RNA sequence: CUGGCUCAGCGUGUGCCUACCCUACGCCGGCAGGCGCGGGUAACCCGUUGAACCCCAUUCGUGAUGGGGAUCGGGGAUUGCAAUUAUUCCCCAUGAACGAGGAAUUCCCAGUAAGUGCGGGUCAUAAGCUUGCGUUGAUUAAGUCCCUGCCCUUUGUACACA
């Protein structure tokens, strides 16, 4: 058999995403159609399913690097905030969108408020992240 | 032509008036500047300028009062008013027309000259 | 499906915009002084519009409901915080302003200060930098 | 009031409120490891605070 | 039992002659012995310009002060190893001892 | 593969360069056919080394240019793999052997100085040494691609396989040809 | 001077163009397409996206920067 | 442009007077922040410093254009005793000259130029500066006195404050 490793990770998350998106029913909020995903990005999402994809992305990252609280999530997901006519600078990403993906994991049985702060993957989550996994390697055959 | 009205709030419901809604009604600058507490430490200054609005004649246009203070955010009660605004060297004497809510005392004066 | 499909509006004319039908309809709608990039995203968004098209494949019935939207901010659930006029100083309304009548609000606003006389509008009158600029080596091309 | 005006201007930061612990003046200092020192008196003081010049 | 001392000096070799000291004494006096941990030296770095003017040609100097760390564990009860660490005190080496 | 190394899919053998001046500094054979452009370097340390690094890797150095295209080997090396697709549908044959022919024919041979007799001066005609044949060849040639991609939809990747198609077969239409036949013109302008 | 007034959306006698011109092109791209037809590169890989999955041309390999096709092989 | 993927090295950290530290984690908020309880005077905690470029895939199509982000209105947060002459930061809005730059002219040859971000100093607020650190990584040269400087030897001198 084979694990979350294996496989190329463009393919899995976009599978993950899809995946959780069959289910649809992960808790989403209300200003989804509005938000900018960073104070550092100008416009929001090309896609309009950003949540799902980002849902994944934070669960295969908590998989990888467990024990990671809201503020490591801001942390991975930042970029240039090129400030016009001064030069570029380091940002972070909006807290908001972290958070409440955590807690839409964490009301789903995935994630669990892990000690030492942050949260873990629970044996279901790392379940069905393997399992998918297999799939996207069986299919990339 | 028509008698102005403030934000969306009649000057006379802004004239009788508890500070806390004002803090609500004009903008963030001036929400903070009076949040930012009592007037007895260094505004012992603007208590003074409250005194001598108060202490106003019969019906005149009442007494110039000068202020060597340019920070003073106006409140309506300090309205259709005369002052002195100390700009180093002339005592601007300016009157206070009910335009001047949520603005700098001190954003009304020029120092220097065009060629 | 791909060939410009029978009625395809080459020129659209909506509140005296002239937006081109070739344009993508999320930088279509973004043509007028008042809408920019952000704003027209969110409306297209708000309208059940695929932002897929061209601004000329669309329906007349798809152009009303999409100007609706436009100039019902609060009635189609736009928070307080997108407007780009909020609490205005004499009416109190949280709501944008479009072509003619943000030219109305900005003239009149820096005429208002021009006329009560606070440096700002003198600085505006006597035609420098506003936001306390240094004007000692820059602005030249505007002033000679 | 005297003990009202005298030395009552508030100083809590800015270069105001710190001199040269040797030559009590405020430009060009040394905060770096509770330094306090202006750049002329350090550079002149260094070899006996332990300082090198190796790089 | 597990008392620790930690020698610290900015001169090294005056730093290792201490260090060394101490091992040849928890030896002698038949003591377990955790070797001495070369913790990473720490660079205090401070960088000038040279004037005291500002009309000379733009030149920094470049005051560095090295500080060294070494700590030895040792397994055996208070009073033996304090007339130890009492014995070869230099005027440039710190000692500091904590007995947990 | 402990047989054969191609450049990710091109063939390296049998690609022989016919012109013999161009034979010692051109490194493409048996010994320096590598799989990739993108190697380590340390050919800038002495003189002639530069000679025997792959001309392929020669080609990706010299492609990218202008500060905003300064490090950035990784796209450089996409670009010429595409490029190598591209010549090889166009053409037929063998992309090496494009480059290669390409690089030959750009290459001039006689080209104008300014001479002694110090007393004032004398711009005089001279022969260009074979390293010297490959650095301009390769030069004018990437000059070539980056002028003609610069504003035109024809994405760079199709533009120098355009001029490596045009200066193989000796255009006249190549950038790189026009400028070589425009040196060799003063050349013989005084000379 | 000049300006390239390219189209947005296919004419019928473009698109008798494309589909007949394009699959004798030994090489096909949305820049060689776009320059021989005049349109727009979005229009010109949608269009070629749609050509390979209907199954005319031949596809070589693509990439963010680059896609490419090429003739289908006729013997 | 929007997503996704994946790699560092130098540092500094609770103050003498000195008030003033770096911050994980959690809930509220779109954002800037706010409110909670902890760690660390340090190879111990921030922290395995999940940096940018870059890399994989959408959108755009030669249009002063989804290039450029000056100038400007309004609102929103934070520091301070106080931001008007906008301190700093956020959001919507506004969409300028600029199509690679004349005379001239600066710096530089290998982990160098250049791109790219990250710490220190200033610091209540705090980088278009400087001072250090990695990251990606070339074209050209192994030469000459032509230009510009400087230093020699021969030579002439009525100059030696030359």
């Amino acid at each position: 058999g084979v694990t979350v490793k294996d496989v190329n990770q463009q393919e899995f998350v976009r599978a993950l995403a899809a995946f959780l998106k069959k289910s649809g029913k992960l808790k989403v909020p209300e200003w989804v159609d509005t938000v900018k995903l960073a104070k550092h990005k100008e416009l929001a999402p090309y896609d309009e399913n950003w949540f799902y994809t980002r849902a994944a992305s934070t669960a295969r990252h908590l998989y990888l690097r467990g024990g990671a609280g809201v503020g490591s999530m801001t942390k991975i997901y930042g970029g240039r905030q090129r400030n016009g006519v001064m030069p570029s600078h380091f940002s972070r990403g909006s807290k908001s969108v972290a958070r409440r993906v955590l807690q839409a994991l964490e009301g789903l049985k995935m994630v669990e408020k892990d000690q030492d702060w942050g949260r873990k993957l629970t044996p279901q989550g790392q379940r069905d992240l393997d399992r998918i996994a297999g799939q996207v390697a069986a299919a990339k055959k | 032509f028509r008698k102005f009205t403030y934000r969306g709030v009649d000057l006379d419901q802004l004239l009788d008036m508890s500070y806390e809604q004002l803090m609500q009604l004009y903008s963030a600058r001036q929400r903070r500047r009076l949040s930012r507490g009592l007037r007895r430490k260094q505004h012992s200054l603007l208590k003074r300028l409250r005194k001598a609005k108060k202490e106003a004649p019969p019906m005149e246009k009442p007494e110039v009062v000068k202020t060597h203070l340019r920070d003073m955010i106006i409140l309506p009660e300090m309205v259709g008013s005369m002052v002195g605004v100390y700009n180093g060297k002339t005592f601007n004497q300016v009157e206070i027309k009910p335009e001047m809510i949520g603005h700098y005392l001190g954003e009304f004066s020029i120092t220097y000259k065009p060629v | 499906s791909l060939v410009i499909p029978e009625k395809f509006q080459h020129i659209l004319r909506v509140l005296n915009t002239n937006i081109d039908g070739r344009r993508k309809i999320a930088f279509a709608i973004t043509a007028i002084k008042g809408v920019g990039r952000r704003y027209a995203h969110v409306v297209l968004r708000k309208a059940d519009i695929d932002l897929t098209k061209r601004a000329g494949e669309l329906t007349e019935d798809e152009v009303e409901r999409v100007i609706t939207i436009m100039q019902n901010p609060r009635q189609y659930k736009i928070p307080d915080w997108f407007l780009n006029r909020q609490k205005d100083v004499k009416d109190g309304k949280y709501s944008q302003v479009l072509a003619n009548g943000l030219d109305n609000k900005l003239r009149e606003d820096l005429e208002r200060l021009k006329k009560i006389r606070a440096h700002r509008g003198l600085r505006h009158f006597w035609g420098l930098r506003v936001r306390g600029q240094h004007t000692k080596t820059t602005g030249r091309r505007g002033r000679t | 009031g005297h003990q009202q005006l005298y030395w009552s201007h508030p100083r809590k930061f800015g270069q105001g409120s710190r001199s040269c612990r040797v030559c009590s003046n405020r430009h060009g200092l040394i905060r770096k490891y509770g330094l306090n020192m202006c750049r002329q008196c350090f550079r002149q003081y260094a070899k006996d605070i332990g300082f090198i010049k190796l790089d | 039992h597990r008392i620790r001392i930690t020698l610290t000096s900015r001169n090294v070799k005056s730093l290792e002659k201490v260090c060394a000291d101490l091992i040849r004494g928890a030896k002698e006096k038949n003591l377990k012995v955790k070797g001495p941990v070369r913790m990473p030296t720490k660079t205090l770095r401070i960088t000038t310009r040279k004037t005291p003017c500002g009309e000379g040609s733009k030149t920094w100097d470049r005051f560095q002060m090295r500080i060294h760390k070494r700590l030895i564990d040792l397994h055996s009860p208070s009073e033996i190893v304090k007339q130890i660490t009492s014995i070869s005190i230099e005027p440039g080496v710190e000692v500091e001892v904590t007995i947990a | 593969t402990p047989d054969i190394k191609l450049f990710g899919k091109w063939s390296t053998d049998d690609v022989q360069i016919n012109d013999i001046s161009l034979q010692d500094y051109i490194a493409v054979k048996e010994k320096y056919a590598k799989y990739l452009p993108h190697s380590a370097g340390r050919y800038a340390a002495k003189r002639f080394r530069k000679a025997q690094c792959p001309i392929v890797e020669r080609l990706t150095n010299s492609m990218m240019m202008h500060g905003r295209n300064n490090g950035k080997k990784l796209m450089t090396v996409r670009i010429v793999k595409h490029a190598f697709e591209i010549i090889h549908l166009l053409t037929g044959e063998n992309p090496l052997q494009v480059l290669v022919n390409a690089i030959i024919n750009s290459g001039p041979r006689e080209d104008s100085t300014r001479i002694g007799r110090a007393g004032t001066v004398r711009r005089q005609a001279v022969d260009v040494s074979p390293l010297r044949r490959v650095n301009q060849a390769i030069w004018l040639l990437c000059t070539g691609a980056r002028e003609a991609a610069f504003r035109n939809i024809k994405t760079i990747a199709e533009c120098l396989a355009d001029e490596l198609i045009n200066a193989a077969k000796g255009s006249s239409n190549s950038y790189a040809i026009k400028k070589k036949d425009e040196l060799e013109r003063v050349a013989k302008s005084n000379r | 001077r000049d300006k390239l007034n390219n189209l947005v959306l296919f004419d019928k006698a473009t698109y008798d163009k494309l589909c007949k011109e394009v699959p004798n092109y030994k090489l096909i791209t949305p820049a060689v397409v776009s320059e021989r037809l005049k349109i727009r590169g979005s229009l010109a890989r949608a269009a070629l996206q749609e050509l390979l999955s209907k199954g005319l041309i031949k596809l070589v390999s693509k990439h963010r920067a680059q896609v490419i096709y090429t003739r289908n092989t006729k013997g």
